[PDB]
DNA sequence: GATTCGTATC
DNA sequence: ACGGCGG
């Protein structure tokens, strides 16, 4: 089961408490989701440095066993042109959560290598469905991103 | 409505422009007035506001009504319907069409339809036809959304991306460029309007302080439309709001001219390479700027300079050349060109006159060597069972073989130079 | 789950509130009063306010036909030539608007709009300006064809200062009923580099950490710009200093090599006190440091070597 | 064999895959199998799903000799079996014998088709699984509407026909029977409405609920905002549809019930826009 | 002010054929009102073809009728033909009336559509005879395409009459009507479009007044509550 | 932007 | 059953 597994695997953390390093940010992004706001995060810091694994437990604790319809995770795997952007994810935004854990969420892993037609569409659906749903960025490299981009989602920085 | 649509012109003499173009371009209308003339088409081209269509509808607002209404096209065959019946616009109907409407020409097809059709105006057997004027607006077209198309159309939406040569070199066609309008225009035009609006001006303590920006705006844009506009959002404003006029384009020889010798607007080096890139970074990012500085560096002081700065320059481009085409490259190349001429420019030089780079008519010339070559090799493979690589044809075969191939024949084949002779 | 973001939460809604460009904010409300509003072009940096400022103008101006008066189109909608033969129909469409008022169609991000649409665009502007007007928002405003900005007038929004980003600063905690010192709210706006967004986060992230905002606790989450730190670090004397910086404040904080190598580019070209000759031969060795960068030698040793190359060139 | 099931009826499982187009045509489909029966599972986007099941009344033999766990789950690709099934039909005039295996986790979906002299076997590869979070609480409908299938298809064409870009739904019963059932849409026309009739052959029963599906009150309407892309995808199953039930909760999903003539039940579930309401009051009072 | 209602089968069938036929001439269909007949019309880019139906107050169940033009008052408005001919696209009561047109539709099954088109007032815009039988000229009509032959030639003689859509032509024996008191030369894509609005109300003459090759041609056809008129251009010389 | 020819005007 | 609704 998860004993046949790779250790980068099988050691992944399931819970904020497990991701050690990142202290500054762990208890930020706890604060802001026992406060009940959380803004749009932008996780940026070299490879292996725990921010896919911090992301996936905030948004365990933040929805639990809806972590599966509350949350859309779109990475470098998936196409992630101007035509998903403005259907796919606009979609999952203006659509309703069931009231289920308030805000719905929606993780863009690897975003570095998403172009920029589709970063610039991004911006008017993180800005409008604010209400409703909340962007994650996750990147290594920051200088992909369009400056736009980076002014509405809140920078953290993941050190070594 | 908008000072730009309430002071329009009633007559020619309100118009601005110049008074050559304006002969000119009467002259040519008239012409294409006539039962069998000559000129079918008149193609303007020329930057955007420059009064190209509005001394268009003056004009044939006197001449319409004395050989016989402008018929201005609504922009895949749409365009071939409307002028499928542009052509009964025949005398008691003669009414110059005018094409400021451009059909969709960024796109492949529609753009061949339009080109392809306007072809079959120009060779139409019909005795008689109605004036075709075409208004063209060159405008470079923005960076676009990653598009790796980068075509022609892509780049400068000008005449001669969207019309072939052969349309715009057609005897038939007759082309009327048209420039910025000059200074004297624009303070005259912005200065009559300043005298149909000195109530509010004076009520509002700027008729005293008009001609500071009458000479401003006439002096930082060329365009008539947005100069008016200029000055209607200021004498309508109240504080010191600044004076902005829209933003026009370098030239692809302005931009060598700006890298070779300089602009005296500045002379600060470093900022003008800055805005040179900031705002023209669709023509400093494409090779054939970098070929043009190449061929053009020795138009300075007539190639009279010292032969270590050229050697300077040349192998600066060799190297930048080599860093693929990342944005440092070309910030270096135009940096150290500019530097280099500045050290050595004084006073008392008869600088030359530059010129486009020929590497278009090597390509083409080393298209032809190739089809020459190709014709040997399936002869030889045909007539002699032979096989030879076109590395041997470039530079063994293609002078000894036609050699001996035409004097064996002095006593089917190839009896020339393939590709031509050297010289 | 209840609470908006302090962005969204404390978005002006009036022209009074917008900060900044004093001039084009006080000729906004004369437009929303007067009414005949031309048609615009605001460009300008992120975060100065270029929609809060153009939604704010088309609800003063239209206010109860805010509804059938503003046909809103931005990059996350299509908006093809197809869609600009959508901007037709609400053109041509007819509302009984009070005297002098027109509507309004905001296509925010109209820099990313495709050439077609906006030569067709200009064939709308053109036989429809007596009844709606257009307000084109943008980063650059070059990426707006010449034709269609010689109709508009153009408004260039400029960087916001430290003063309007401290009284809007302290309007939001003053509604909020934070915890600040001087020094912390300073921080803030040095970390904000004229960004009225990314200052109203940066306080947002401070108050949910800690709750006081003081300069060790805003440093300690919000990192200082790094564009400042590679500039300190190729202005430095000695190429102990610079490799020291290259290493501490960029290497060991988590930056990337091409990253550090493209903010460089950018502070070179934008250097002071530095003669062409050494701007120009820095800006080869950073040309051919990111080309090793890219061909897949990212390590510490280039960078290192770069700056060993720029003080060799600054010495002599 | 875990699962065996054998029919002749092969029309009746292609419009069971001709109702699962619409959700995609290229993507993964969720097959569970039960002793009650076959049935697939599509989502798209976490914003709709549809749910058809083939009941063992529709197959001669089902055995389901699977013991270890109750019900069985596979994921496999509906190009596959599309692009299969419409060359297969290319003779479909015969005398087909389809029957659908299945061997437990890590064997692949068999089809065979047998026309007594040829044997076509195909075997669909199983992929692994990433879809009932999208269901609506049967405690808390507002309205419940049971609507006749072809006057929705037509309805639903007449809207594609506009384009429709935005949908609207009504559902008002007043204090007499004044059932009230409108498909408002935000088209190029502008602001077209399809009224429902109150009669009882169109419209079996509409009934109005204050969120407990248990309260009837009258003169106060529960308002549906739904993106017309979401909306369409019930079009071709209520194509072969004789009743078609509609339910809607307060938290914005609306679950339409499709009964075929036994035939096929297909099961819809739709999520509800964030959001011209007043709009909407002020067109339907007028 | 205005209410019109259509409650026949037949009746729909030639108000959506003349509907569309005006919508593919112009983009906006241009309806006036007057207080005896509707007048349906529209134009063309080059103003070259003009093609006006009418519809007498007989054509419908109830014509009561209560920007504005005096001329008898007369209101003239714009609606877009690509909205509308869907709206028109089984029908029991079809009604219409009148800042947005309104059209209701009341079906068979008591279903009742609501429609709200905008519409923009504006200003109305005010030899040899043939009378061939319009099946005749359909069938040859309906076998040409517009995008390979796009000029139709008509060619009157006494002995009889030929028609060339140019060279895929037809020749019709002389004929009812033809007085002559030729050659004309005009498009196509608005020919075939006319005369086929007629055969759609089924319960068939078309009128070809044409003087000179520079000037226009007009076509008339009759039905009991409609009335048709297709005015075209020629090739002056 | 540079040169050369050609005006128009003070 | 036949007409209409790649560059
Ligand atoms: N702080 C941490 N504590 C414990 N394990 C960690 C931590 N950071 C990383 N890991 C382990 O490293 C693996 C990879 O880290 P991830 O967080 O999944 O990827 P990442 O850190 O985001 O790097 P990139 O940018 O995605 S390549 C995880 O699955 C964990 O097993
Ligand atoms: N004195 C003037 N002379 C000429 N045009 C004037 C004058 N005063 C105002 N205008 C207006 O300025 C505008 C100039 O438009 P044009 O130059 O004819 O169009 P254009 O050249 O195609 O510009 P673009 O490229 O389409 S934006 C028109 O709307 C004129 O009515
Ligand atoms: N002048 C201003 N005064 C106060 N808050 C402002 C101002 N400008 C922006 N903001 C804040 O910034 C957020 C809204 O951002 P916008 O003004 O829309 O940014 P923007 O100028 O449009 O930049 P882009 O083009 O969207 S990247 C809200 O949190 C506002 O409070
Ligand atoms: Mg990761
Ligand atoms: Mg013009
Ligand atoms: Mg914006």
């Amino acid at each position: 089961s998860k004993e046949n597994l790779p250790w980068v695997e099988k050691y992944r953390p399931e819970t904020l408490d497990e991701v050690y390093g990142q202290n500054e940010v762990i208890t930020t992004v706890r604060k802001f989701v026992d406060e009940g706001k959380l803004p749009h995060l932008l996780f940026y810091g070299p490879p292996g440095t725990g921010k896919t694994s911090t992301i996936v437990a905030l948004a365990r604790e933040i929805y639990g066993k809806n972590y599966s319809n509350m949350v859309l995770e779109l990475n470098a795997s998936d196409d992630r042109g101007i035509d998903v952007v403005r259907n796919q994810i606009k979609d999952f935004a203006s659509t309703r959560q069931i009231f289920s854990k308030g805000f719905k969420l929606i993780i863009l892993d690897e975003a570095d290598a998403m172009t920029n037609a589709a970063q610039n569409a991004l911006r008017r659906v993180i800005e409008r469905y604010t209400k409703n749903t909340r962007f994650c960025v996750l990147a290594n490299y920051a200088h992909k991103l369009t400056p736009a981009l980076l002014s509405r989602c809140t920078r953290f920085r993941f050190q070594p | 409505e908008q000072w730009y649509e309430k002071f329009k012109p009633n007559c020619l003499e309100q118009v601005a422009i110049h008074k050559r173009k304006l002969k000119d371009v009467q002259e040519a209308l008239d012409a294409m007035f006539l039962p069998n003339a000559k000129h079918r088409i008149l193609l303007l081209s020329g930057p955007s506001g420059c009064s190209k269509s509005t001394v268009i509808k003056e004009l044939s607002k006197i001449l319409v009504p004395k050989y016989r209404k402008v018929t201005e096209f609504r922009g895949m065959e749409s365009f071939s319907e409307f002028l499928k019946g542009a052509r009964y616009l025949v005398m008691s109907n003669l009414s110059l069409i005018l094409i400021e409407d451009l059909p969709n020409v960024f796109h492949i097809d529609t753009r061949r339809r339009f080109q392809q059709l306007i072809l079959q105006w120009l060779y139409s057997s019909e005795p008689l036809l109605p004036p075709l004027v075409i208004c063209i607006t060159e405008c470079e077209i923005p960076e676009n959304d990653n598009n790796y198309r980068k075509f022609g159309i892509d780049y400068t939406f000008s005449a001669e991306t969207i019309m072939n040569k052969e349309i715009l070199m057609h005897p038939r066609l007759k082309r009327i460029k048209f420039n910025p309008i000059n200074s004297t225009l624009l303070k005259k035009h912005l200065k009559f309007i300043c005298v149909q609006n000195m109530k509010m001006l004076k009520e509002k303590n700027k008729w005293n302080k008009r001609q500071e920006v009458i000479d401003y705006i006439a002096q930082e844009t060329g365009d008539i439309r947005s100069a008016i506009t200029t000055l209607q959002f200021w004498a309508t404003s109240s504080g010191s709001l600044p004076i902005s006029t829209r933003e026009s384009t370098i030239s692809y020889f302005h931009a060598i001219g700006k890298v070779i010798h300089g602009s005296h607007s500045t002379n600060n080096d470093n900022e003008m390479i800055n805005n040179l890139f900031e705002n023209s970074n669709n023509l400093l990012s494409k090779e054939d700027f970098k070929l043009g500085i190449l061929e053009n560096y020795n138009t300075f002081n007539k190639g009279e300079f010292s032969i270590s700065d050229a050697s300077s320059i040349v192998d600066c481009l060799s190297e930048c050349d080599n860093m693929n085409g990342l944005p440092e490259s070309n910030e270096y190349g135009l940096r150290e060109v500019r530097k280099t001429f500045r050290n050595i420019s004084k006073q008392g030089h008869n600088h030359g006159t530059v010129y486009f780079p020929r590497e278009w008519k090597v390509r083409k010339l080393q298209n032809s060597f190739k089809v020459q070559a190709e014709d040997w090799l399936n002869v030889s493979l045909y007539k002699y069972n032979a096989v030879h690589s076109f590395r041997n044809i470039t530079l063994e075969f293609g002078y000894y073989a036609p050699l001996i191939r035409k004097c064996q024949s002095y006593k089917i084949d190839v009896v020339d130079r393939i590709g031509g002779p050297i010289e | 789950s209840l609470q908006l973001p302090w962005v969204e939460k404390y978005r002006p809604q009036v022209l009074s509130d917008i900060v900044g460009n004093k001039e084009t904010i006080d000729r906004l409300q004369q437009i929303a009063k007067d009414g005949n509003m031309p048609h615009m072009i605001i460009s300008g940096m992120p975060g100065i306010g270029k929609t809060t400022s153009v939604h704010c103008l088309a609800h003063e101006l239209l206010g109860r036909s805010y509804a059938d008066g503003v046909l809103e189109l931005n990059a996350s909608d299509d908006r093809g030539i197809d869609v600009v033969r959508q901007i037709k129909h609400f053109a041509q469409k007819k509302l009984h608007l009070p005297p002098g008022k027109h509507k309004i169609v905001i296509l925010d991000e109209a820099d990313s709009m495709t050439a077609g649409a906006q030569q067709a665009l200009r064939r709308t502007m053109e036989l429809y300006s007596n009844s709606t007007r257009f307000a084109f928002a943008c980063n650059q405003s070059n990426k707006i064809i010449e034709p269609l900005q010689s109709r508009c007038a153009i408004l260039r929004y400029s960087k916001l200062s430290d003063e309007d980003v401290l009284k809007r600063l302290l309007q939001i905690i003053k509604l909020e009923d934070v915890k600040y010192t001087n020094d912390g709210l300073e921080a803030i706006i040095f970390t904000a580099e004229g960004d009225m967004r990314q200052a109203i986060n940066n306080l947002q992230s401070t108050v949910a950490g800690h709750g006081l905002v003081n300069a060790d606790n805003v440093f300690k989450i919000v990192d200082s710009p790094h564009p400042l730190i590679v500039k300190k670090m190729l202005l430095a004397s000695n190429l102990e200093d610079s490799i020291q910086i290259l290493r501490t404040d960029l290497w060991k904080k988590g930056y990337s090599s091409i990253d550090i190598v493209t903010t460089s580019f950018r502070v070179t070209k934008n250097l002071a006190q530095v003669k062409e000759s050494v701007r120009l031969e820095m800006i080869k060795e950073i040309g051919l440091t990111h080309m090793r960068i890219l061909e897949g030698v990212g390590t510490y040793l280039q960078l290192a070597s770069m700056l060993a190359k720029i003080h060799k060139l600054n010495n002599k | 064999n875990k699962f065996s099931a054998s029919t002749v009826h092969l029309e009746h499982i292609t419009t069971a895959l001709s109702c699962l187009t619409p959700f995609g045509s290229k993507d993964d489909v969720l097959i569970f199998i039960d002793a009650d029966g076959l049935s697939f599972v599509r989502e798209n986007n976490h914003v709709i799903k549809i749910q058809l099941l083939l009941s063992r009344e529709l197959f001669m033999s089902y055995s389901y000799r699977n013991e270890t766990e109750d019900h069985m789950k596979l994921c496999v690709k509906i190009n596959h079996i599309l692009d299969s099934v419409s060359v297969m039909n290319r003779n479909s005039d015969d005398i087909v014998e389809c029957t659908l295996s299945y061997d437990g986790h890590g064997s692949p979906f068999v089809l065979i088709f047998e026309d007594s002299f040829i044997s076509e076997r195909v075997e669909y590869s199983t992929y692994l699984i990433k879809t009932n979070g999208l269901e609506l609480d049967r405690e808390r409908i507002s309205f419940e509407a049971i609507i006749k299938g072809e006057a929705l298809h037509s309805a639903l064409k007449d809207l594609k026909e506009i384009g429709c870009k935005e949908c609207y739904v009504y559902a008002k019963t007043e204090a007499n029977d004044e059932n009230v059932f409108a498909l408002i849409s935000k088209s190029q026309l502008g602001f077209s409405k399809i009224k429902l009739p109150s009669n009882r052959s169109i419209l079996e029963k509409l009934q109005v609920f204050d969120g407990d599906s248990t309260t009837v009150i009258d003169g106060f309407a529960v308002i549906g905002f739904f993106d017309f892309t979401s909306f369409d995808k019930i079009r071709k199953s209520t194509k072969i549809a004789s009743k078609v039930l509609f339910r809607m909760d307060v938290h914005g999903v609306l679950s339409v019930n499709i009964l075929s003539q036994p035939g096929i039940v297909i099961e819809v579930c739709m999520l509800e826009k964030e959001s011209a309401q007043t709009e909407i009051e002020l067109l339907m009072e007028t | 002010s205005f209410k019109a209602t259509i409650t026949e089968s037949g009746k729909q069938n030639i108000w959506f054929r003349a509907i569309y036929v005006l919508s593919t001439i112009q983009d906006d269909i241009k309806i006036t009102v007057t207080t005896n007949e509707l007048i349906a019309w529209s134009m063309n880019e080059t103003d070259t073809t003009l093609c006006q139906v009418r519809f007498q107050k007989s054509f419908f169940e109830e014509y009561e009728f209560k920007g504005v033009q005096v001329i008898h008052k007369l209101y003239s408005f714009r609606v877009n033909g690509r909205h509308l001919t869907t709206i028109s696209r089984g029908i029991k009561s079809f009604t219409i009336a009148v800042n947005r047109l309104i059209v209701v539709i009341e079906m068979d099954s008591l279903i009742v559509k609501e429609y709200c088109p905008q519409f923009q007032p504006i200003k109305y815009d005010p030899i040899n005879y043939i009378c061939c039988n319009s099946t005749l000229l359909k069938n040859f009509l309906d076998n040409c395409n517009v995008n390979v032959t796009d000029e139709v030639k008509l060619e009157i003689n006494v002995h009889r009459l030929s028609i060339t859509a140019f060279s895929m032509s037809n020749t019709i024996s002389t004929l009812e009507h033809y007085c002559l008191f030729k050659s004309i030369i005009f498009k196509l894509k608005d020919f075939k479009n006319f005369i086929t609005i007629g055969p759609s109300w089924k319960t068939d003459n078309i009128s070809l007044w044409f003087c000179h090759p520079g000037d226009p041609i007009l076509m008339q056809m009759q039905k009991p509550g409609v009335k048709l008129e297709l005015v075209e251009v020629t090739d002056s010389n």
